[PDB]
């Protein structure tokens, strides 16, 4: 019987992936904690202090990928899986709950 | 590219254990804790980075335990045949056995703890589901094997 | 339905069972770090198994039960077992089942190989008392094992005299043994070697005149049978006039001086009928060419460059 032949494993960020906890949950939990905006800064310093948690937060979700890159995975993927449609959807549908 | 293999008269699972035995009973009672036990718990205080083991407490210890007996496979013998394994297998029982520090020694300024505390920080939320180092990087100390006197 | 089940774990990822006849466990041994059937093995009965074979999985330190093969006593009638690599296993746990109950009322071929050098075993024949007042324990070595036709034993960590005492107790049959494999053990010396501790001697006469009817003998990797040693083997040619088929490969002391003049005594039986010394690299390319020329040997094999033995399916079933 067949002894080993190899083959190459490979990793992408994936929904699942996206939605586990450190996903957007993790967004839920802390991006109304972490950005604060305030007419006292200005434009350039309030996206940045938007930027800086959805960097470090793509980074830890997925460290593989640029933040532009990443960005663009995102929007790809939420384009394309029911799965993610149906969370997204969810999360208004609790806000119309509310 | 296989090899072959023979076999020897030593077993390093043996005499690891005669040595860690060795470690933590030898005193110099004739003078009249244990004589390592007591060094390497000036070690523990970075008071001492030299740990100086000599030939002629194996000498005593083996005489001592065959007195009492029982064999002691000769570690003098062994020891003076092929020290460079010994050396690391007497840093292997001091790894083990180092007590910890009776004295303070303002430890926050160590980078190496530091590092490895903040490894072992995510190691443990790791581990939360949310060897730690090579030894060397942890040893301080350097071991010596001082040579037998003539007697 | 099922009769015959074959598992090859190649990866990891995170009651009575009369049917069946055949269990064959694979594991690659670097990816599985368990053992898959721990609790179906030792909880179930398997009444009609005729052959098992566990290779490359890892017995648990947590359960002596498991390593003190507790479990391989559920399995009567087990007409061949095959055990190899399984790393936490030991043979000295093995021989102490054996010891102690009459586990099997036949085993046809046994094959136990176990991968890192435990300790040595010696044949462990003491026969304790309770009092002397009460029965001596029956040791159930003989009729355990009076059945054996191939026993292999390669890499086990046996000591010679626990082979010899297998031979001189006569727990080992003879008459019926027809293939022995003691490859790779570290703990075997034969007589000529001055350099030893005594209980590693192998006995070759008195093995040889007990078991002379075998066909097969596998000594490969046993770098302890160096020129010196085969003298041992070729004043002991009139004892083995049933072999066929001689395996002494990856073996990287024995020249070929040794080779020549055992198959010239064994000639004085009419070749052998097959002789294998892949990897040997002190046996000189002209010795061998003459082998073949006078035809000493109906078929030889010299693959200096192979570099391994375990080829599987044939020789092993340890995972690639």
């Amino acid at each position: 019987a067949i002894t080993a032949r190899k083959r190459r494993p490979q990793v992408k960020l994936t929904a699942e992936k996206l939605l586990s906890d450190k996903g957007l949950p993790y967004v839920l939990k802390n991006a109304h904690k972490r950005i604060r905006i305030s007419s006292k800064k200005n434009s350039y310093d309030n996206l940045s202090n938007i930027i800086q948690f959805y960097q470090l937060w793509a980074h830890e979700l997925f460290p593989k990928a640029k933040f532009k890159d990443f960005m663009k995975i995102c929007q790809t993927v939420g384009k394309t899986d029911p799965v993610l449609r149906e969370y997204r959807v969810s999360l208004f549908r609790d806000e119309m709950g509310m | 590219a296989a090899l072959p293999s023979i076999q020897l008269p030593v077993d390093y699972n043996n005499l690891f254990n005669e040595i860690t035995d060795f470690l933590v009973t030898f005193k110099q009672d004739t003078l009249s804790g244990p004589k390592y036990m007591a060094m390497l718990q000036k070690v523990a205080n970075r008071e001492l980075n030299s740990v100086i083991i000599d030939l002629d407490d194996i000498l005593q210890y083996q005489n001592e335990k065959f007195l009492q007996g029982t064999q002691a496979d000769d570690l003098v013998s062994a020891i003076q045949q092929n020290a460079n394994h010994f050396t690391e297998l007497f840093c292997r029982a001091i790894d083990n056995n180092m007590p910890l520090p009776t004295k303070e020694i303002d430890y926050k300024d160590d980078v190496l703890d530091v590092i490895l505390n903040q490894r072992r920080l995510r190691n443990e939320r790791m581990l939360s589901d949310r060897e730690l180092f090579p030894p060397n990087l942890t040893r301080r100390y350097f071991l010596y094997f001082k040579p037998l006197s003539q007697n | 339905l099922l009769k015959k089940i074959e598992l090859i774990f190649v990866n990891s990822l995170v009651v009575i069972y009369s049917e069946l006849e055949k269990i064959t466990l694979i594991c690659d041994k670097k990816k599985i770090k368990n053992f898959p059937l721990c609790r179906a093995l030792l909880r179930g009965q398997f009444p009609l198994l005729q052959k098992l074979t566990i290779t490359g999985v890892t017995f648990p330190m947590n359960n002596q039960d498991i390593m003190n093969f507790q479990w391989l006593l559920n399995f009567p009638d087990l007409k061949e077992l095959w055990i190899e690599d399984n790393d936490n296993c030991e043979l000295s746990k093995f021989l102490q089942l054996l010891k102690f109950s009459n586990v099997w009322k036949n085993l046809e071929k046994l094959t136990f190989r176990e991968n890192k050098l435990y300790p040595i075993v010696n044949l462990d024949e003491d026969q304790p008392v309770t009092n002397d007042d009460e029965v001596p324990s029956m040791l159930f070595y003989k009729e355990n094992l009076q059945n054996l036709e191939k026993l292999d034993l390669m890499g086990t960590s046996i000591s010679g005299s626990a082979l010899t005492r297998l031979c001189e107790q006569e727990y080992l049959d003879g008459r019926k043994l027809r293939s022995l494999n003691i490859g790779n053990c570290p703990n075997i010396q034969f007589p000529n070697n001055h350099a030893h501790t005594a209980r590693m001697i192998l006995d070759v006469n008195a093995v040889l005149k007990r078991l002379s009817k075998l066909e097969e003998i596998n000594l490969s990797h046993l770098s302890s049978l160096n020129d010196s040693t085969m003298k041992s083997f070729i004043i002991n040619v009139p004892f083995l006039e049933n072999l066929k088929r001689l395996d002494i490969s990856h073996n990287f002391e024995i020249t070929g001086i040794s080779i020549y003049e055992f198959l010239k005594k064994f000639q004085m039986d009419q070749p052998l009928a097959y002789l294998n010394i892949d990897g040997c690299s002190q046996v000189s390319h002209i010795t061998v060419n003459m082998i073949r020329a006078q035809n000493l040997v109906t078929q030889v094999d010299c693959v200096y460059e192979r570099d391994v033995w375990r080829k599987f399916g044939i020789n092993s079933y340890s995972y690639s």
